[PDB]
RNA sequence: AAGUCUGGGCUAAGUGGUAAAGGAUGUGGCGCGGCGAAGACAGCCAGGAGGUUGGCUUAGAAGCAGCCAUCCUUUAAAGAG
RNA sequence: AUGUCGGCUCGUCGCAUCCUGGGGCUGAAGAAGGUCCCAAGGGUUGGGCUGUUCGCCCAUUAAAGCGGCACGCGAGCUGG
């Protein structure tokens, strides 16, 4: 959300990357390097975990880019955080699996560097909010 | 296109009253409607 | 569809209609109501290709009540008979509907989809209805 | 609230209407008057009023009398007014309609389920000084097979039940 | 409102300017003259055929008096292959698909203009008769196929 | 044969001079509400965000096929459209 | 005592148009079509089978329209 111009955001996993499905066209249509990338990613991937990173890649013509990573969707620290495979299809009712007010503000520390909102209460916030967004309800 | 009830299809249309006859007028032509 | 499972006697006389509903001017059920303007038999067809136009409109969601039925037999002779000898057969049936009759009225629903749901039933009776929303009578103190 | 109320004293209903003028009638052990409130008054009055609160008649003579309106008569076919009667208030135990607040958004969420807001109100004895102008029935515990009603509401001082009660005055139903 | 005349005879009320007279035949009714050193009109009771023709006169007479501070405007294109025609004197002259070529007319009281055979503008001192002169070239040919070449106006294009 | 009689209205279809469901910013008269000089309607310039591509299913479903929910964020304001 | 089917002859009117003339949509590239609108001026073939109307078929055509006229027409014919 800075600056515009061929741009072409995507979720990735571990170290596991290039199968065409998740990217390969994904950024090889817009032309570019499915080379400089599917190792230049396994590069920070390597060194921060192996979950799934949100990394948007900008293009320019020399198949350039700026691949961007951020913090996890807020729906994978939620999901483990319960021991939840899926979501839950159906929200608003049936609770697959729950978290607690404290679970919550854990992962929202974890995901403040990349949201708008210094303070915890509110950023903790719009994380109990992605509980009805599973069906997982918060403890408390 | 011709019809006993002529009404709105868009937010893009005009009910336009033309010759005694009431139209209906859109950007699109499929939504070109008469009266009759 | 929608008829009775008794009755006493199978044929009954055509009758009358002298307007003013005898009752059910009232909405006594749901929030928003069909209030029938013009006297008519409507048939069990009737009623139900409105009730399910209504459900089938607001998939999953309220409840309708349907406060007129059908127990009236509704006869017509065969085909290419003459006139006499005896009574025709039944047809289907009918429910007599008077001005000033609440029909229908739809429950839990947002009045975006109550003043449509309706809109649309009304398309299928032979008559000119009017929509109501719970106002002057209601049953208190 | 407050409204005009004027005289009957045998001039054709039919030609009061006409004017404009709906008819009515206050009476009790004492007191029983022809009147005639004016309509477009008494629709904006009545109309978020209802025969749950209490109105004054601002006659043409002074005198202001307390009101709870029990019966307005209908018309059927364009369901308007025909005759709007309120019973003169005194402070005696004067039975009536108490409102049903119920709030909470029960059971029957993504299942579903509707609020079968089965009688919106209920009747009891009280003097006028108390107005008990709404009841609580949070339901948020009921779900949809399930229902409230008898003996689940909250009789504050001066609030007394004139039931049973068994009278289901609230459930909740299965949707589309 | 500049150098111009306005006359006020029963519905005329013609104007004169830098380039030429403009008669505006106007509806006889509540009148208004050149009264001012600008031009008023009033009108009677708030009546739907009142309402209308006050501004029908109102933006009529105003269109007249710009009918001499230039309103030549109106300009065209022609997109296309083969498609662009040029200019032949204070005359047009098109030249797109047909496989017979078509001139077009004198239309007494207007001037042409080929700035390039790729674009050609209606230089007029009137108005609604530019106006017409305008979709009369823009209709010898019409625009699209689903999509390519055709005259057009300043609009844009249909996919 | 006898008023181109007299006041006050409505109608622009030859309606009048024979039709229905249903359509429509056709006109006229009473009304009810809603916003408005703590500046409204249209307008023209500005923004129209973030968690997040909400969860499911699907090749794909990123507000925007369908299914469920519809909480919360930083704001002048931004619907899980 | 108002002669009843089909054919033949002679037509004429309707439009709810089968061609041909105009025109809006199109899931209209073009040529072809589809659907609705306007529009009878004029056109709307020859045969095989059956008493047939109706139909099916052969060979074409721009098209081989649907009706009303006492299901037009026996003081005009035929009479299967
Ligand atoms: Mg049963
Ligand atoms: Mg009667
Ligand atoms: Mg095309
Ligand atoms: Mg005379
Ligand atoms: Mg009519
Ligand atoms: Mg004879
Ligand atoms: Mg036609
Ligand atoms: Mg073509
Ligand atoms: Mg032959
Ligand atoms: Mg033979
Ligand atoms: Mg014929
Ligand atoms: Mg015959
Ligand atoms: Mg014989
Ligand atoms: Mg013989
Ligand atoms: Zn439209």
């Amino acid at each position: 959300m800075k600056k515009v111009v061929a741009v072409v955001k995507l979720q990735l996993p571990a170290g596991k990357a290039t199968p065409a499905p998740p990217v390969g066209p994904a950024l090889g249509q817009h032309g570019a390097n499915i080379m400089e990338f599917v190792k230049a990613f396994n590069a920070a991937t390597a060194n921060m975990g192996d979950a799934i990173v949100p990394v948007e890649i900008t293009i320019y013509a020399d198949r350039s880019f700026t691949f961007v990573t951020k913090t996890p969707p807020a729906s994978y620290l939620i999901r483990k955080a319960a021991g939840l495979e899926k979501g839950a299809h159906k929200p608003g009712r049936e609770k697959v699996g729950r978290i607690t007010w404290e679970q919550v503000l854990e992962i929202a520390k974890q995901k403040m560097p990349d949201l708008n909102t210094t303070d915890l209460e509110a950023a903790a916030r719009m994380i109990a909010g992605s509980a009805r967004s599973m069906g997982v309800e918060v403890v408390g | 296109k011709v019809r006993a009830s002529v009404k709105r299809i868009c937010d893009k249309c005009k009910v336009i009253r033309r010759h005694g006859r009431v139209y209906v007028i859109c950007e699109n032509p499929k939504h070109k409607q008469r009266q009759g | 569809m929608l008829m009775p499972r008794r009755m006493k006697y199978r044929k009954q006389q055509r009758g009358r209609l002298k307007g003013a509903t005898k009752g059910g001017d009232y909405v006594a059920f749901g929030d928003y109501g069909l209030v029938a303007l013009e006297p008519a038999w409507i048939t069990a067809q009737q009623i139900e290709a409105a009730r399910v136009a209504m459900v089938r409109h607001f998939r999953r969601g309220g409840k309708i009540f349907i406060r007129i039925f059908p127990d009236k037999p509704y006869t017509k002779k065969p085909l290419e008979v003459r006139m006499g000898k005896g009574k025709g057969n039944v047809e289907g049936y009918v429910a007599v509907v008077k001005p000033g009759r609440v029909m229908f009225e739809v429950a839990g629903v947002t009045e975006e989809q109550a003043m449509e749901a309706l809109r649309i039933a009304g398309h299928k009776l032979p008559i000119k209805t009017k929509i109501v929303r719970r106002d002057a009578y209601d049953e208190a103190q | 609230y407050r409204l005009k109320a004027y005289y009957r004293e045998g001039e054709k209903p039919s030609a009061l209407r006409r004017a404009g003028k709906l008819p009515g009638v206050m009476y009790n052990r004492h007191l029983n008057r022809k009147v005639y409130v004016d309509l477009v008054e008494f629709d904006k009055v009545f109309r978020q009023a209802s025969i749950h609160h209490v109105i004054v008649l601002e006659l043409p003579d002074g005198q202001s009398l307390p009101t709870l309106v029990r019966q307005v008569n209908l018309d059927k076919r364009r369901r308007r007014p025909e005759h709007v009667d309120f019973f003169v208030l005194s402070d005696e135990p004067v039975e009536m309609y108490v409102p049903l607040r119920f709030v909470g958004t029960p059971a029957g969420v993504r299942a579903g389920g509707v609020l079968q807001e089965i009688h919106r109100d209920i009747l009891v004895k009280v003097s006028p000084r108390n107005i008990p102008e709404f009841i609580e029935v949070d339901v948020s515990g009921l779900e949809i097979g399930d229902s409230l009603h008898a003996s689940d509401l909250k009789l504050p001082p001066g609030v007394e039940l004139a039931v049973s009660p068994e009278e289901t005055i609230a459930a909740v139903v299965p949707p589309e | 409102p500049k150098g111009v005349s306005v006359e006020v005879a029963p519905g005329r009320v013609k104007v004169k300017g830098p380039k030429g007279e403009l008669e505006v035949p106007v509806s006889p009714e509540m009148r208004v003259v050149v009264e001012e050193g600008v031009v008023r009109v009033e009108r009677p009771s708030d009546e739907r055929r009142h309402k209308s023709l006050h501004g029908l006169t109102r933006t009529l007479i105003a269109n007249a008096v710009k009918g001499v501070s230039e309103g030549y405007s109106k300009e065209l294109l022609i997109k296309g292959i083969g498609y662009r025609a040029r200019l032949v004197g204070r005359a047009l002259e098109l030249t797109v698909g047909f496989s017979h070529p078509v001139v077009v007319e004198p239309p007494e009281g207007i001037t042409f203009e080929v700035p390039e055979p790729t674009r050609v503008r209606v230089s007029g001192i009137d108005k609604q008769k530019v106006g017409q002169v305008a979709a009369n070239i823009r209709a010898i040919r019409k625009p699209s196929a689903y999509h390519e070449k055709g005259i057009y106006y300043a609009g844009e294009p249909v996919r």
